[PDB]
């Protein structure tokens, strides 16, 4: 069993400013002699770390080399800048007569530079749409390398699958871009819902990045209408009320028509919100019942849409 | 020789933690990288991470960030993986492998450890013999079986006559059915050796420290021969 | 995370044929690729490393090749023990990643299934349940049907099937079929039957037993 130089990672990715960990282990403790780190092969190679002699402010050992028994010669190089890219070799020396002679080299680890993607930007449709229609959202992120990236779409907690994604370019680039379009169906319960784009990349290390769009901005929930009469249990009065149910957004004009004529009369009307995020608008008034068949119309204009109405006979 | 022996199957409550172990032998333990690998049943393989014993240096697949923790006890030539806050996504076989050559390739593997994440209680199986009746004579060979019903969790081990019968055995994959697994096993022998010579299915259930040896006896015929109308 | 896509996902081949699995990486991974073999029930076995080197005592018939983004694993002469799932792996950059597998199955000659039916044991009946088991053993090809008849009529509820991995010696499949009902349901009827449908016989194989027999 002769000493071997183990370097698990053929290529190591790192990002500007971060620390790089170069992994190296030995299989045997003999022959006796130091282990050194170099960038490059041949006589022109650069000395990166030396156990005993030399000053290496940027290098820091993973384990305690001073311990007789240590077999791990992995090093951390801090504050990586683009000048640090290269192939780093782990090299064992044995004793000689005056000099030490090279005994065995690891196969080297390439230190390569990657880049984090940008915070994903999710854009919604420009105009609002009623429920039971599918709309499109887009997600983009850019500036990342390498090209391998993962993009997930969610509506609230549920992952969507009705999407297309492209990564660009195909060739070599300093930076790649990811673009995705998701088809999302609008349900009547969707006012409080969020569309999410999740970007996963090796340079992020566990923590993905998220772009969001609120569906509150994409949906119009048309209101439902009804008008009623209530005989005031004590007296010759009628309680006429108009019920504008489950609408979104909160932008509404409600007019009363008496035989097709606008009233202008005083009405006590209140606004309520529903758990589903939609709104309700109640509008009631009392009539002194004179004597002289009146058709009452409750006319509602929601969010700039065509007027809808309901008739009621007294 | 180089051997990696991992600990037995586990049943863990959702949200709880567990620690699989991997005992190494026949080589200097401080000297080689140990890797762990995950396999979700009928799915692919996934590298979890490594530990270099001696330094205790680890490096992870970020997918297992706060999920797995790797450690080693060099004195005991043993390597551990702890898995925290288990969900049903963690149910899988986990392997340990030891590196070889200058890149620590996955060259020597343990036998694997099945981890089942469920809230269901551990249930020893009921073992039922399966003996024929009519066609017991007719043919030169005869098939006998053994039904391993209602057990949890996996796995179960099934041998025949302590393992001496392996000639024509078929142990079948268990079917899950509302918190309980059921499997069958069959053996084929020459008819002149049964019931002349004794035949037994040996069924063990690791999780329940349970073993039953069911001797397959020919059915009782007393009442039949009394009512030959 | 480098993706490795492996082709084909399924392959079936005669004994002694030459076969080739391909593997494609999303990056240039040099020659830092491994090939593994996993037989049913077992852990993976390292076959090839550094794209072309054979590992300690792996047979001559297993070769690897390729460089960059394209790799090939090849069995020169498929043997029956060679059925398994085969995976490529990049061992170039962390996190290390495996391909999706190629399942290898063996083409062989047609074999009729041996069919056997079993009554519930006394032991089981005393519990309150009753299982009738029908074994369909050592057949080829894989495609097969099991019909369950009670008193001559069909039954679907409470039937469970389990299949074996192809046999590594004789290249055949087996099936198990278990019809389970209550004690009382079992008492209420007399003849039970599993029917077998296979490429080999134009007629169904029928095994029956009557609840009163020996
Ligand atoms: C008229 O009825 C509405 C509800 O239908 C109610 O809000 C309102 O208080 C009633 N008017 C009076 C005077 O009670
Ligand atoms: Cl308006
Ligand atoms: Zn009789």
């Amino acid at each position: 069993e002769e000493l071997q130089m183990i370097q698990p990672e053929k290529l190591l990715l790192v990002t500007v400013g971060k620390t790089a960990t170069l992994h190296c282990t030995v299989t045997s403790l003999l022959p006796v002699g130091p282990v050194l780190w170099f960038r490059g092969v041949g006589p022109g190679r650069e000395l990166i770390y030396n156990q005993k002699e030399g000053h290496f402010p940027r290098v820091t050992t993973v384990s305690d080399l001073t311990k007789r028994n240590n077999m791990d010669f992995s090093i951390r190089i801090s504050s990586i800048t683009p000048a640090d890219v290269g192939t780093y070799y782990c090299v064992k020396f044995r004793k000689g007569s005056p000099e030490n002679v090279e005994f065995k080299s690891g196969p080297g680890t390439e230190m390569a530079l990657g880049a984090k993607p940008s915070a994903p930007v999710v854009l919604g449709p420009a105009a609002r749409t009623t429920p039971e229609h599918t709309v499109s959202f887009t997600c983009e992120s850019h500036g990342f390398s390498p090209r391998d990236i993962t993009l997930k779409w969610f509506k609230n907690g549920n992952e969507l699958s009705d999407f297309q994604t492209n990564v660009d370019p195909t060739g070599q680039s300093v930076a790649y871009s990811i673009r995705s379009t998701a088809r999302v169906v609008l349900d009547p319960w969707d006012v409080r819902s969020q569309v999410i784009c999740e970007v996963a990349h090796v340079t992020l290390q566990g923590d993905p990045l998220r772009g969001t769009a609120n569906l509150s901005e994409a949906i119009r929930v048309p209101p439902t209408l009804e008008v009623t009469q209530q005989p005031m249990r004590v007296g010759n009065q009628v309680n006429v009320t108009c019920q504008v149910r489950k609408f979104y957004p909160q932008s509404l004009q409600l007019t009363w028509s008496e035989n097709g004529n606008v009233c202008q009369r005083e009405t006590a009307s209140t606004l309520t919100e529903n758990k589903d995020g939609t709104y309700n608008w109640t509008s009631w008034f009392l009539v002194n019942i004179s004597d002289q068949d009146v058709v009452l119309t409750c006319q509602v204009k929601h969010d700039g849409q065509l007027a809808v109405s309901k008739r009621l006979a007294l | 020789e180089v051997k990696l022996q991992q600990s037995g199957p586990e049943l863990v409550k959702p949200g709880a933690s567990v620690k699989i172990s991997c005992k190494a032998s026949g080589y200097s333990f401080t000297s080689y990288y140990i890797h762990w690998v995950k396999q979700r049943p009928g799915q692919g393989l996934e590298w979890i991470g490594w530990v270099f014993p001696g330094s205790g240096n680890t490096k992870y697949n970020e997918k297992f960030k706060g999920k797995a923790t790797l450690t080693a006890d060099t004195s005991s030539s043993t390597a551990y993986m702890q898995l925290s806050s288990l969900t049903s996504e963690d149910s899988a076989v986990y392997f340990c492998a030891r590196g070889n050559y200058d890149r620590a390739w996955f060259a020597y593997w343990g036998q694997g450890t099945l981890v089942t994440v469920s809230a269901a209680k551990t249930t020893p199986p009921s073992v039922y013999p399966l003996a024929p009746g009519s066609a017991a004579q007719t043919n030169s060979m005869v098939t006998l079986g053994c039904l391993v019903k209602g057990y949890f969790p996996e796995p179960v081990t099934v041998t025949w006559n302590s393992g001496s019968l392996s000639s024509g055995v078929h142990t079948f994959p268990a079917v899950l059915q509302s918190d309980l697994y059921t499997l069958s096993s069959s053996v084929t022998v020459p008819s002149s050796t049964w019931p002349s010579e004794t035949v037994t299915c040996n069924v063990a259930h690791p999780a329940s420290s349970t073993k039953v040896d069911k001797k397959i006896v020919p059915r009782d015929c007393g009442k039949h021969h009394h009512h030959h109308h | 995370d480098i993706v490795i896509t492996q082709s084909p996902k399924f392959m079936s081949t005669s004994v002694g044929d030459r076969v080739s699995i391909t593997c494609k990486a999303s990056q240039d991974v040099s020659t830092a690729v491994a090939w593994f073999q996993q037989k049913p029930g077992q852990s993976p076995k390292l076959l090839i490393y550094s794209a072309s080197y054979r590992y300690t005592g792996v047979p001559d018939r297993f070769t690897g090749s390729g460089s960059g983004t394209d790799f090939t694993f090849t069995i020169s002469s498929v043997q029956a023990e060679d059925l398994a799932v085969y995976y490529c792996q990049q061992h170039y950059s962390t996190p290390w990643t495996f391909g999706g597998g190629t399942k290898l199955e063996i083409k062989r000659a047609d074999a009729a299934p041996t069919v056997s039916i079993f009554p519930p044991s006394s032991e089981q009946l005393t519990s309150g349940g009753a299982s009738v088991v029908c074994f369909l053993n050592n057949f080829y090809p894989k495609d097969i049907n099991v019909k369950w008849k009670i008193d001559g009529s069909e039954r679907q509820n409470g039937v469970l099937n389990s299949w074996t991995d192809q046999d590594s010696k004789d290249s055949t499949y087996s099936m198990s079929s278990t019809l389970t009902l209550t004690k009382d349901e079992y008492e209420r009827h007399n003849s039970y039957t599993c029917e077998a449908t296979h490429k080999t016989s134009t007629s169904p194989i029928v095994k029956s037993f009557n609840r009163n027999e020996c």
